[PDB]
């Protein structure tokens, strides 16, 4: 009775395990509310940055190596000319890489900054 | 030579070695001394940190406060294999909490506060946020 007498036990609606001895720094959700319910995820149990994308309505885990440094933080742009998305990449060495959404073979760096990029926020005010 | 024994895996064996058993001091003595003479390798430094041999030292520092020789080797070892991932954005609280610990607690041991103050320099040539904690 004590443990059906809980909040926690009616609004826990998904638990998911990630595959064995991976550390996860940052997620973001693949959110058109209408194209795909997925996550990103930024793994940094490595000293070389893995992307990996879980598909929720399949538990699918699909984990890739991308980036020499661990991936610090990821943001999702959606361009609404042509029905545009692309997610951005945040990593320890600087660089910012750019995948898109869709397409897998649109890799494309940018920038290489000063230092690690700590922070990748998207909004518009407008103007994205 | 050199090379081929770091070929050799000796590095996971002897991290394994002296993380896996945690008693018998005398290991955990003999494990200091030999990463200590690993470390002045021409390619130590990649694997060591690669391996995550830090954590083991900073493990064995803090299961062993009161003997002396580790305190010793593990001070003057974490200035040799620091690195700026390991003080990365400004994050270091166990590292000083350890060295602040060691040198109050060994305060006459002149070969101990050398090798604590040589390893502190160190570590705040990487980054100066550091001296706040």
């Amino acid at each position: 009775f004590d443990i059906l007498n809980s909040a926690e036990l009616v609004c826990l609606t998904r638990r998911i395990l990630l595959p064995k001895n991976v550390i996860v720094e940052c997620m973001v959700a693949t959110h058109h509310n209408s194209r795909n319910a997925s996550i990103w995820l930024g793994c940094g149990h490595t000293d070389r940055g893995q992307l990996s994308f879980l598909d929720l309505n399949t538990e699918g885990y699909t984990s890739e190596e991308v980036a020499d440094s661990r991936i610090l933080c990821l943001a999702l742009v959606h361009l609404p000319v042509e029905k545009e998305s692309w997610i951005v990449s945040g990593t320890q060495s600087g660089t910012l890489l750019v995948i898109n959404t869709e397409d897998g073979k649109k890799r494309h760096t940018l920038e290489k900054m000063t230092d690690s990029v700590t922070c990748l926020y998207c909004n518009s005010f407008q103007k994205n | 030579v050199k090379k081929q024994c770091f070929k050799n895996d000796i590095h996971k064996l002897v991290l394994a070695a002296l993380n896996r058993f945690i008693g018998n001091p005398g290991i955990q003595k003999c494990g200091l001394k030999v990463i200590s003479s690993i470390v002045h390798f021409p390619d130590a430094l990649e694997m060591l940190s690669l391996e995550g041999a830090m954590d083991s030292v900073l493990h064995t520092l803090q299961m062993y406060p009161d003997d002396q020789e580790i305190q010793c080797l593990g001070l003057s070892l974490i200035g040799y294999l620091i690195t700026k991932k390991n003080v990365f954005i400004g994050t270091g609280h166990l590292l000083a909490k350890i060295l602040v610990s060691s040198l109050y607690r060994f305060k006459d041991v002149a070969e101990i506060q050398t090798k604590g103050f040589q390893t502190i320099l160190a570590i705040l040539k990487l980054s100066a946020s550091f001296s706040k904690l």
